[PDB]
RNA sequence: GAUCUGGUUGAUUCUGCCAGUAGUCAUAUGCUUGUUUCAAGGACUUAGCCAUGCAUGCCUCAGAAUCACUGCAGCAGGAAUCUGCGCAUGGCUCAUUAAAUCAGACGUAAUCUGCCGCAAAAAUCUUGCGGCAAAAUUGGAUAACUUGGCGAAACGCCAAGCUAAUACAUGAACCAACCGGGUGUCUCCGAGACGCCCAGCGAAUGAAUGACAGUAAAACCAAUGCCGCAGUAACACCCAGCAGUGUUGACUCAAUUCAUUCGCGAAAGCCGGCUUCCGGCGUCUUUUGACGAACAACUGCCCUAUCAGCUGGUGAUGGCCGUGUAGUGGACUGCCAUGGCGUUGACGGGAGCGGGGGAUUAGGGUUCGAUUCCGGAGAGGGAGCCUGAGAAAUAGCUACCACUUCUACGGAGGGCAGCAGGCGCGCAAAUUGCCCAAUGUCAAAACAAAACGAUGAGGCAGCGAAAAGAAAUAGAGUUUUUCAAUGGGGGAUAUUUAAACCCAUCCAAUAUCGAGUAACAAUUGGAGGACAAGUCUGGUGCCAGCACCCGCGGUAAUUCCAGCUCCAAAAGCGUAUAUUAAUGCUGUUGCUGUUAAAGGGUUCGUAGUUGAACUGUGGGCUCCCUUGCAGCCCGUGAAAGAAAAAACACGGGAGUGGGUCGCAUGUCAUGCAUGCCGUCCGUGAUUUUUUACUGUGACUAAAGAAGCGUGACUAAAGCAGUCAUGACUUGAAUUAGAAAGCAUGGGAUAACAAAGGAGCUUUUUAAAGGUUGGAGAUUAUGGAGCUG
RNA sequence: GGAAGUCGGCAAAAUAGAUGCGUAAGUUCGCAAGAAGCAUUGGCUCUGAGGGCAA
């Protein structure tokens, strides 16, 4: 996904974006998601980087997932 | 409650109710045939509707496609088996061009007349429904069993009637 | 009664939850021990599969280990002095995982002098034991004056047992700074 | 909790028919899935029909007159499943519970002398008190000193009168293996190449004796020998081989002309 | 079967609606019903209220009988009670409910788990005798019962006296092992012996282990090994190989050592077979498969803006240390920060249990799904809880609210949305029946024998024109009378069935009833048009009435009320209300907008939708084109080398280190042992491309749909059966099922991201500085890289 | 008991400080408003926050 907020200490928030197919018309919508993800210190993310996540076990409220790698821009 | 046992339907009514060139040619079978009623011929047009539409689906497939291969060799032995075209036919395009008189040959009711065992195609309905008709020595009570040509030759009188070796108004006349 | 679940809960939108249904054996919480200082007292409780849990309402003794040494000994707890939750748990002597406590150091000075003859065959392996061998300043400082800082390790509510390590390194030092 | 099973909801190679009863025998927990077992109720009425009805499968069994594994067994709910040995000394009869080429289970006699070998495939290994090495099969069974180049996914050769291990079979490239589950269950194959993706499911590529080519997910295969010409156990009767659906239509509808 | 017809005008050509037409396991109602097979059945309204009866218990050879119980001759059967297991399943219903439930696909390394399978087990000073011995001859209570009873009763109670255990409690030394840690007194030159404390499974805290995988070769010192540095797993004797090697994609996990600290019988049990040992059961603790439980969420899911902002005192989004839980977590206390969601429709309001699936059908679609299978939830409403492996249980308990029953007035009870039944409500839905024979569940349990477990789950009949299949009401002749034939029905040596019933067989096998008006008598709607069929004959006279629409009826009615005749469907046929097609009148495929209804008064403009070209003809062989073979450094240049995955290193990598009988080593040997060029595998350093589309493959409950085979007499069905002390090595084949998720081949059309073009050498030599036996220290010589 | 008194609730009774939450019709958009209404408040022993001046 890509980063959408740095905001918070130790968390971002990612969006996925993704084509929907409605099929008695035969074309597509645009639609999103949003997620919570641990960023650890280990990584610098900024609003519109893409990043890996992964699955882990719930660490808070809305947190399931961690961040694993970073492409730059 | 919990049965599940399956059951369907066999006809279908026409969707204009009075229209005068129907109404003449079906009154033509049932006195040609001898039917009970215009349910007996609807019965016959359900059926070949779903043979024409089976036959419609395997021609826009490629010959060299594995399911035209298998069905198409399927109807095409029912076809056979049962009279409804001669072994000269032997495309996947002649099952398209059956007719319903061509399915009304093959009943017992109208075979039994052809045979000679009756005078007349209302004689042979009483006679199928009284049990003095035997296919390959089994009694056959319903006259819209469909015979197949290898069993063509085996219709005969039941040796239980009268007419072969049965009387185990004659009965009631000597008391 | 007291419950874990998240039907209770706002969602992220700020909208309310419809519940509909009845609350679960399978979700429910109990009432903390709030264990203090003083002399033992437990009170067993059957918990989930038949198993049982120790809850602890008072103690004053457990197992303390000395980390640089790797041994542990059994000593008296006598004061709780730092709590990095609240200071009303220091003020009421509530014991919990990870506060500070200040323990009877006596049994570890025994202990130095039977293993290493020094006091605050058998001398040829004193010798031995001695060489590449210092003892910090900060932690010899305070068993001469009786009592030494130590770390609970263990969940007195769960397991109904005190246990913990002494304080050494910056963690000592860390600590020491707060106190005063 | 569940203790019942409705007959729509039973495994359909058990062969039960939708009319005959709302229920059939919920199997027990035991030595295999309850999705891949074969209950002996269903084994001793519905299949070698020396029993008429239940009542007549509880005589037989409660007095222990069938032997599983060299072992009388006394519940009609007991799971049986894939490479079981099945005796009944009263009447001589000796069967191994295994997959046909369409999947379904079929009984394969057994000579004597080899109804006392079973196949078991390697499904764990761990340590145990005072480092004993331990390995655990497909069939539950627990071996408390294994060969040490046992690895998961091999197979190993066992003893069932002696409770001994005989031999071991390695999971490596060229080898014979049988499906177990999915849509080539009871194909027998060769290993071509098996393909490794961490995390996810390792896949299996095959190829028969026809040479024709297939794969599945490697949990699904089972070696059973060294090589296709040589193998360690007797398979039923089509040698695990696939035919076209075609062919088979024919030779069926010949060979019942020529039957009359 | 990819179809249309009547009604606007004096006529005509349109737009457009109204009416006609066919289906519905879609309901109700009306008129009619001879035979037979197969079936739904108080959901809609009132998750309204309930009289009565029944719906969950279990004993074998194998837990405990002194019934003051029964037979016969102590044996056998055993009422009642204690103990062990189950009652959290099945059955019913659909009120609540919108990232809640559910579908496909995933996770638990975040956890608990009785019954079932395969396994494990060396702790713990007891008993008898008076120090000696060893088959451990352990202890105290309580029911049923007896006595006295209380109370109107109550699936209500009190006291005393007796006695079992697989209930409860206690408790086993020697036989009997291996290994380690800490420590006192003696023999030797640091070694040895002896003495002492502790050393079991599980749990808690602390300290270690839970591998390595890259630059070479020397000296010096102390301590050791072997002969001075050649062999060389490790280890001061018993054991000269008794672990130098757990698993995964990944672990603080499995397991082991050290220190300190806290549930575990050999049931002190029960039966047999052999003549003392042999078998079958039963039970405590530890461990991990299986059957489950609980939590989490990748994509998808009706209408509404005359609902635009929502959340955050008092948890809203996140952080830190904790608490609680079986476990993760704002689940919760304290402190800190200011976040989180929204026109890609938040928040609010309305109608709904979700799927598998049903109806309709050229295709695309529209619509229904309370209801048999799977998942969820509830037991009048609302909370709370005990027992238990599992319940927030209701034919369990506690309280309140609303209803309600008995009473001697003191008190005591109740929960049919289980099966039958009532009352109400409504347009609307059966018998207070028989049985455990089949299918299953429970359990101390095979069947039999003195000797039959329960089961309104379930099955079988009754009622039942919801719906579905087959099929009578005659036939053949002769001039208006002659022949046969058969069922409806009545019966039966009988058959079926748990017993009955229905179906099937028969009306002599010596021996067995019956059609002529075959009264054994077919109905429901119509006859101007749409739409098949009378310019008939009476009555009425804009009345009565018909008429879905157009329209008839005012004295000669093709239409009303009747009689004749005729038409359509037929054991069925009308009517009402919904819904699908008809409908290209909701239009993606596929509508209309000058005048029929409908382009905004004109511009600017943000989300959104849409968006120009280009990096590309491979060539030669037997002028372009067709075909086919085989080779190209497959533009140009330049001959192993440049030219357009590579380079390292792991023996704990490869079923000894993958392919291309006796001679030695060892003998204190169970050494019984040993030898006669590119690929594997794991690790480190360097490599720079997705998505979408399309082709294969994998993974995907049945029932339902499509479909192969099969003369249940045919068919709706079903999965069976066919042929000769048994064979068929019998059969029960296949297919489709949205979207999302997995692996992989292809690169034409496209999408995402980046950039905005002046932030833009290679190689070869030389010089300068800055493994030594092993383990523990010291130093130096060099690799390799750093500059000049 | 609570306006039945009286021409008439005259007179008397009643509300009451401060702090937190909350607050309708109407409107000249300023108000209405202290609208209405609910809750807390003592004593003692502690804890936290809010500063200046020199190195
Ligand atoms: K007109
Ligand atoms: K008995
Ligand atoms: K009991
Ligand atoms: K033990
Ligand atoms: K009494
Ligand atoms: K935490
Ligand atoms: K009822
Ligand atoms: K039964
Ligand atoms: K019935
Ligand atoms: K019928
Ligand atoms: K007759
Ligand atoms: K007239
Ligand atoms: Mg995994
Ligand atoms: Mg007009
Ligand atoms: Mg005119
Ligand atoms: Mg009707
Ligand atoms: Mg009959
Ligand atoms: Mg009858
Ligand atoms: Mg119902
Ligand atoms: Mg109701
Ligand atoms: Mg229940
Ligand atoms: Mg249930
Ligand atoms: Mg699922
Ligand atoms: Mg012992
Ligand atoms: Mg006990
Ligand atoms: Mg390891
Ligand atoms: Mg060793
Ligand atoms: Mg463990
Ligand atoms: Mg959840
Ligand atoms: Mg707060
Ligand atoms: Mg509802
Ligand atoms: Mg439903
Ligand atoms: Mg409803
Ligand atoms: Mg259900
Ligand atoms: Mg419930
Ligand atoms: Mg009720
Ligand atoms: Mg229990
Ligand atoms: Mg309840
Ligand atoms: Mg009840
Ligand atoms: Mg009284
Ligand atoms: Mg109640
Ligand atoms: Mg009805
Ligand atoms: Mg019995
Ligand atoms: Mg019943
Ligand atoms: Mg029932
Ligand atoms: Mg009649
Ligand atoms: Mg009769
Ligand atoms: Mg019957
Ligand atoms: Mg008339
Ligand atoms: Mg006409
Ligand atoms: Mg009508
Ligand atoms: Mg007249
Ligand atoms: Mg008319
Ligand atoms: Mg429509
Ligand atoms: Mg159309
Ligand atoms: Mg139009
Ligand atoms: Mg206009
Ligand atoms: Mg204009
Ligand atoms: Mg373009
Ligand atoms: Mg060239
Ligand atoms: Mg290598
Ligand atoms: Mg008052
Ligand atoms: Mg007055
Ligand atoms: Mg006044
Ligand atoms: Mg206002
Ligand atoms: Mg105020
Ligand atoms: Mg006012
Ligand atoms: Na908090």
């Amino acid at each position: 996904g890509v980063v959408h907020s740095t905001k918070m200490h130790r968390t971002i928030i990612i969006r996925r974006n993704y084509l929907h197919f409605i099929k008695k018309y035969q074309r597509y919508q645009k639609r999103h998601k949003s997620l919570a993800v641990h960023c650890s210190p280990a990584f610098d993310p900024k609003q519109g980087d893409e990043v890996v996540i992964g699955q882990c076990r719930p660490l808070s409220k809305t947190i399931r997932y961690n961040v694993l790698e970073v492409v730059s821009k | 409650m919990r049965n599940y046992n399956n059951f369907n339907r066999v006809w279908k009514a026409p969707r204009r109710p009075f229209e005068k060139e129907r109404l003449d040619r079906e009154m033509k079978l049932c006195g040609q045939y001898g039917l009970r009623c215009k349910r007996e011929i609807w019965r016959v047009n359900m059926t070949l509707s779903k043979m024409r539409r089976t036959a419609r689906l395997l021609l826009t497939l490629p010959e060299n496609h594995p399911r035209r291969l298998l069905e198409g060799s399927a109807i095409m032995r029912r076809c056979h088996e049962y009279g409804f075209l001669d072994e000269e036919k032997d495309k996947l395009d002649y099952v398209l061009s059956l007719t319903v008189p061509d399915i009304l040959e093959r009943r017992l009711q109208t075979i039994v007349f052809k045979a000679g065992l009756a005078k007349s195609v209302h004689h042979a309905r009483v006679l199928i429904q009284q049990r003095h008709i035997a296919v390959a020595k089994q009694i056959v009570t319903i006259p819209s069993f469909i015979v197949r040509v290898s069993s063509e030759r085996h219709i005969a009188f039941a040796d239980a009637s009268p007419f072969g070796n049965g009387r185990t108004r004659a009965k009631a006349a000597k008391r | 009664g007291i419950v874990r679940s998240r039907l209770h809960k706002r969602k992220i939108t700020g909208g309310k939850t419809k519940i509909h249904r009845k609350r679960m054996k399978a979700e429910l919480g109990r009432l903390p021990a709030n264990t203090r200082l003083g002399a033992r007292r437990v009170s067993p409780v059957r918990a989930r599969g038949g198993n049982f849990k120790i809850r602890a309402l008072r103690l004053d003794t457990g197992n303390f280990a000395w980390a640089s040494e790797a041994i542990a000994h059994r000593v008296r707890l006598l004061d709780v002095v730092y709590n990095a939750t609240s200071n009303e748990l220091v003020r009421t002597k509530t014991l919990v995982k990870n506060c500070i406590v200040a323990v009877d150091a006596a049994p570890f000075k025994r202990w130095y002098a039977k293993h290493y003859g020094i006091d605050l065959k058998l001398q040829r392996e004193w010798t031995r034991r001695r060489r590449n061998h210092r003892v910090e300043k900060a932690i010899a400082d305070q068993l001469r004056e009786g009592r030494v800082l130590a770390r609970i390790t263990s969940r007195p509510g769960q397991s109904g047992r005190a246990d913990g390590i002494l304080l050494e390194g910056a963690e000592l030092q860390f600590y020491l700074k707060r106190l005063e | 909790a569940k203790k019942h099973l409705k007959r729509l909801y039973a495994p359909k190679d058990w062969m039960l028919s939708k009319l005959t009863g709302v229920f059939a025998p919920r199997p027990r927990p035991g030595p295999h899935k309850l999705r891949e077992c074969l209950p002996l109720l269903v084994i001793i009425r519905n299949r070698l029909k020396y029993a008429l009805n239940a009542r007549e499968g509880e005589m037989i069994l409660r007095q222990g007159l069938v032997h599983v594994d060299n072992h009388p067994r006394r519940d009609g709910k007991y799971p049986a499943g894939f490479m079981d040995v099945v005796e009944i000394p009263k009447t001589g009869d000796r069967f191994r519970l295994m997959y046909d080429v369409k999947g379904r289970f079929a009984l394969v006699n057994l000579s004597e002398a080899e109804a006392q070998i079973k196949l078991m495939k390697v499904v764990n290994l761990y340590t145990a008190t005072g480092r004993v090495p331990v390995a655990v099969t497909h069939d539950g069974h627990r071996i408390r000193y294994p060969d040490p180049h046992t690895s998961i996914g091999d197979t190993i050769v066992y003893n069932v009168k002696e409770k001994k291990c005989v031999d071991l079979i390695k999971n490596r490239q060229g080898k014979a293996v049988i499906v177990t589950g999915g849509a080539n269950r009871g194909r027998i194959g060769e290993i071509v190449k098996v393909e490794c993706h961490p995390g996810a499911f390792n896949i299996a590529h095959l190829k028969d004796a026809s040479g024709a080519e297939f794969a599945t997910r490697a949990a699904n295969i089972f070696v059973i020998g060294k090589d296709l010409n040589n193998l360690q156990v007797t398979v039923p009767k089509q040698q695990g081989l696939r035919m076209n659906v075609i062919q088979e239509r024919e030779e069926r509808l010949i060979a019942a002309e020529a039957r009359k």
